[PDB]
């Protein structure tokens, strides 16, 4: 409790507050990671104007926090996000992601031969070469493909 | 009599400017008024050793059309010839004995023209032979050009996919070459590059070319678009997936496309051309297989009969 | 112009009584005078993705009688198209490129209907579509019907055999209910017993029916009986052997049947109508498959022809 | 004012209000609808108090008028759903979904036979409120299944 | 000799409460002291006229692990015994004079016990004989709920899927039925119920048996859940895709059962039991399929062996 | 234990420079003094999911040479496990229960590393996975080029062929790359060259590495010829016949070769190495072939014993 309104919406009795979420991502971001399979309280703000990127989207989970690891497999998508962690009003906590070693079941291998795709397993990749263009290599096929390519489908 | 006259299509590489000319304006005029009953009583074989249902289907439709009548058989499916050991020189001597013509697919490259030095006087058509020709399909590529284009020469047309082993760019290459003014846009990954025999011959006639890796390099400037389905069993599963496979159009590609520009493909397509391409304009590969039925139409007209009044 | 005037006959479900009734009246009059030319210079494709014979002559001698060419290809048979990842969707758009009409047989439920959003006005005609319709079979037994009682109402009809798999059964139980005081009589083993949706569809409409385990029960009575056949992978070796196998008529079976009792099938029977039936005036099932000619006519006819002079 | 309820309500303008989400049909409707791939302004509420109907959800979209056939899609999913249309200000329409006629698109065939699964269709399902239940017949293998059996697949 | 010694292992109806319990008795002594020498020097053949992978490698396995020798085939397309002319009786009689005992596993029903009749004193030992027996997946089961649940009698046993022709299940039924006191539930489609004969006989006995609906109506009084796979073939693909809101199981479900309630599946197990299933402790299948080492091992030491004091 | 003790051997990476010095150890030992109860008592299983003769028939000589038994299958148009519906997964689940081992060969990448976690303690050794790995073929290499050269590091390498997709030259390569000092010559065809992925990683640490056009141009320097066989599937058979005066080689092209020079080959070697090269002093990869028993005998003992003091 405090003063919400909209264009900025105002505060959650602690929780994670993913806010800089660039445009239609936030969404993607509810899909792949699960957030939604929670009874929390979850406000959602789309398409939303201020924080230079001109428009955003924001995510604000009551009483999660979801941490160090999780924050980090935000960054293939949101990587100029900020996970504010929140207490009794106050932004006790600010991170930002940065490449994980290892992104785990969220991706899907374009190589078709791989044996990933019938099974009871999960997808993994293992990251690497940081902003000059990461590259992701399956756990089980070992075929290393350009992080854009498996983004694709 | 007309120079078509009773030959035999075997090959791009045997018709002239005129001859392309001559077989384009006829296949015009038959699509104007019909000529139903111009090879009625003359009976056609089509023997395909190796099946092409899409081809087939399209060339006994254009017999029927002309009324002429259809024996044949479609194999790669055990049909009994080939049994014990007989020769391709053989059964094409046999089968020369009771049909007008032959239209024939067969696996081996040169199988067409061998049947050519048996047949007598029947003529033969080649439906496809190996990797080597395929001088229908080219026919109705070239018609359908000219007919949304007006012209065959002048021309800025981009080929699109595997280049290095696509039996129908190779040809239509030679074909365009013929012609005046043409220029090519080559766009093909590494390992499926259109080979230096074309490169050499085209560099030979001043025509001009030049090789780009991403269609929008040069959408605004191109007047046909001829997409090629890549197999995927010409790379690896990881190759075909790998940053190699956007050789792929959708819709939004076309943005800034003239609004002349057509999209060509000999088909099937499974992916390179996605599904919501064929609601805008400038989608033609249905209106192109489509246009095969003029083309054959008019080799076979042209071929069985002397004089032709138009 | 005809109310069947360039329209898809993919259900049962979509065709009317009155529509019923026009296809019906129009096959007696093809089969009373002929027009042998009334189709001539049409085209149409016979497309059987899943062989079967017996419709196809039927369908193709039909086309013939009518004056049309056909093209056109039996597979479950690698005929080469399915091959890279052509679509039904794109093999439709480019058949109806150049043909009049399709006729078509496919595995899958639902195949036919979806030609008809890509054949443009192509009209689409359905031979078969997995377990769901067959228009063409349920036509040519309703006009057997017709011209064997004289009527289409008022009938005791008693279907013998598997009924609840039996695509045929399920067709023209839907099609004599949209008829009178129809009354029918399910005679089938416990497994093989007629589908509820069928029930609920006839108790839904007030037309009465009954469950009866031998035709010796109902004989007396019956005006058409429609035997089916029971595939025996439907149940194990000895259910099929066992009590069940009783869904089999032999001639002493029809001692007291009404004068004008027909036996149908669509065929193949194996066993369950033994062949000393065949001698009696009652068999009626070869006469029913020869009255496939004249529905499947009647409908090539009503579809590509605006006006029909009769 | 406080009984919380609003908290400086995310009022909006012109817009469709749809509330009283029955809790976890929320994100389901955002996804099969396809309602975020817009450029305005969206704030969704998950799990929100609703101690007048135990839980819900909200989505507010604003400058959208989402009418007529598009709410009785709904149906299927939020039967007891209120959308609200907003002109200027405040409720200019409070509209219930009723059963539609047709259901578009968004279902699938639970036949494996149908030719619906391998090809460039959209599906389409008549329904039939056969009282007690509604069964969805479709449109392509022509078989009849009670909405249950397709609402999973 | 021990009671089994050099008998033939043909049907669980042939063995009795005293020879199930004794083989029991052994595996779970072979299981805690392995014997590895005791069949040296036998040789023994897997004759798999059928294939089975699994229970092909159990039974190979189950010899490997006692010392023996193996020589066998399996058939697909394919090893020359039987062919046409062979017959089961001539391959029987002449194995029957290189090897000390014949597993087999034969698509016809009776095909071991016609092999008994020309095996001379070779024992027999079936691994499938068609849709009549399969003893040695009967002995795991029991085996796999004896060490499970402690005993083999007052049991209160769900079965669910196709009881009409899962060949386990019959079986199952039959060897737990001569036990006392237990309760069975049979959750099926009623399109495959449990056959008139399970239930006649059971109801001789005085066993408590009755029909649920769904797995969810006795999750909560149940001991053993036995799952069987339901087979798509002999049923409409819509049908399948219709009963109820299914009978597959899921762990959710599970959230109800005893702690001793224990899902066996004789596999394979592709969708009636999902994958979270697999990490609950009432997840026991796997478990199951290693116990038919065991069994398989016992009753091979006790065919072959004529005392055994291990 | 020792470093591979209970280890899973799936892909050349993953094996440090120590441990494959300990695995060229043991097969050295295990060459000149054999144990042949080593594996007295445990079974190992020979799942090929794939068909190779004869890497079946030397994983299962090598199992038989130190007395361990085998249960296994191969796999073309055969024999259960898979079939659809079967998971890999569960296939291991439940082999796992019944084998101390696995040997698997499957067609898709990767499919041991998914067995991996399946097999519980039970170690799984990759014999192929699709185009990915193949780790004992990469053994056997090593092991014979240190027993002929005397070293594993300063060598003279010559690549050939089909670099491009020889998976035995892709891990050869990584693993010669973790000894020191080694100098590769890679003769491909350039449709058919290394990947940039190789070439990229020996840049990083420091090799040297050419890419030549025909072997004669390195004869003189080469103490290793690797040669590889030119897949005729996914190349043109006019592509396939110009290449060069071509890349095979021939006892005249050897008359340079140094004395130590040794051409390996993996087999099968068709017609890029003539019949008169097996009669020079050079031609080893017969001997290699036998040098597979030594590589495969040393990765089953160290994985299956904790400290071998052979
Ligand atoms: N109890 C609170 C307090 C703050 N916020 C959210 O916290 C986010 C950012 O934290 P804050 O440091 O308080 O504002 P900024 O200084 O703008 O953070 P930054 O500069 O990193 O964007 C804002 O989106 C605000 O909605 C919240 O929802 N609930
Ligand atoms: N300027 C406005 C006016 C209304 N609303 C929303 O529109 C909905 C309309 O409900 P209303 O008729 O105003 O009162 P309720 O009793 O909540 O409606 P209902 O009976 O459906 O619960 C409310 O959720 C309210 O937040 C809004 O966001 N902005
Ligand atoms: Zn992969
Ligand atoms: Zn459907």
């Amino acid at each position: 409790m405090t003063h919400d309104n909209k264009l900025q919406v105002e505060a959650i009795k602690r929780g994670t507050v993913i806010d800089h979420i660039p445009a239609q991502i936030g969404f993607k971001l509810l899909s792949l990671f699960k957030l939604t399979e929670t009874d929390q309280r979850i406000t959602i703000g789309l398409n939303l104007p201020s924080g230079e990127m001109g428009r955003k989207d924001l995510i604000k989970i009551e009483n999660t926090f979801l941490s160090e690891d999780q924050v980090d497999q935000l960054a293939l998508y949101a990587p100029q996000a900020t996970v504010n962690r929140i207490d009794n009003y106050e932004v006790v906590g600010k991170s930002r992601p940065s490449l994980p070693e290892r992104i785990d079941n969220v991706l899907v291998c374009p190589n078709s031969n791989c044996i990933s795709h019938a099974e009871p397993v999960s997808s993994s990749f293992a990251v690497r070469k940081r902003a000059n263009d990461i590259a992701l290599k399956c756990k089980y096929c070992e075929k290393e493909f350009s992080h854009n390519v498996v983004l694709a489908n | 009599a007309n120079p078509l006259y009773q030959k035999h299509i075997i090959s791009i590489n045997d018709l002239s400017r005129d001859d392309l000319n001559l077989v384009l304006a006829t296949a015009a005029k038959l699509k104007a008024n019909p000529q139903p009953e111009l090879l009625k009583h003359k009976v056609i074989a089509s023997c395909f050793f190796e099946a092409s249902t899409r081809t087939r289907l399209s060339f006994e439709t254009s017999m029927h059309r002309l009324g002429a009548s259809v024996v044949g058989f479609s194999d790669s499916a055990n049909t009994s010839l080939g049994k014990k050991g007989e020769t391709l020189a053989d059964t094409i001597s046999v089968i020369s004995t009771y049909v007008d013509a032959i239209v024939m697919r067969h696996p081996q490259e040169g199988a067409a023209r061998l049947a050519t030095e048996f047949s007598g006087n029947v003529p033969v058509l080649n439906a496809g032979d190996g990797s080597n020709q395929h001088p229908t399909q080219t026919l109705l590529d070239l018609f359908t050009i000219q007919e949304t284009q007006g012209r065959l020469d002048n021309l800025h047309v981009a080929m699109v996919g595997d280049l290095k082993y696509g039996r129908t760019v190779h040809s239509l290459t030679q074909a365009l070459a013929k012609f005046d003014g043409n220029r090519f846009y080559f766009i093909a990954p590494d390992a499926l590059a259109m080979p230096q025999y074309i490169l050499d011959m085209l560099d030979e006639k001043g025509i001009a070319w030049s090789l780009h890796s991403s269609i929008e390099e040069v959408m605004a400037e191109v007047d046909i678009l001829y997409m090629t389905r890549v197999q995927k069993e010409r790379l690896d599963p990881s190759e075909y997936a790998n940053v190699k496979a956007q050789f792929v159009l959708r819709a939004s590609d076309l943005h800034n496309a003239k609004a002349n520009m057509k999209v060509l493909h000999p088909l099937p397509r499974v992916d390179e051309i996605a599904t919501d391409v064929d609601k805008t304009p400038h989608a033609w590969y249905f209106q192109q297989a489509g246009n095969g039925i003029f083309a054959r139409q008019a080799l076979l007209a042209l071929v069985l009969n002397r004089d032709l009044v138009l």
